[PDB]
């Protein structure tokens, strides 16, 4: 009962030269399920951050 | 190395070099001192030029 991800995939900057070999270099997404607090501590910058 | 793959010191400080440009990259003596990164990507290919 819950609506489908409808997102953009991006294949940009692609190499389509001989490499011999085909295989994968990167892969990310901005998608998280939701979680709780286990960690956190202050860095140089000034700012909070919570693990 | 750093998070962004560049030379940095066990304190955060960043360091700094003569850039290397042109097609290949070379060392130029006059250029402005930037800091040194080494990226994993990829290089394209050259065309053949002289045999």
């Amino acid at each position: 009962g819950a609506t489908a991800a409808t997102f953009s995939l991006s294949f940009l900057n692609s190499m389509q030269q001989n490499t011999g070999a085909n295989n994968i270099v990167a892969t990310n997404q901005n998608g998280y399920k939701p979680g709780d607090l286990v960690s956190y501590q202050i860095n140089n910058d000034g700012t909070v951050v919570g693990n | 190395l750093d998070e962004n793959r560049n030379l940095v010191n066990m304190q955060g400080m960043q360091l700094t070099g003569y850039p290397a440009t042109g097609t290949p990259p070379t060392i130029q003596q006059g250029a402005n001192p930037a800091p040194i990164t080494i990226p994993n990507t990829l290089m394209a290919a050259k065309s053949t030029t002289t045999a």
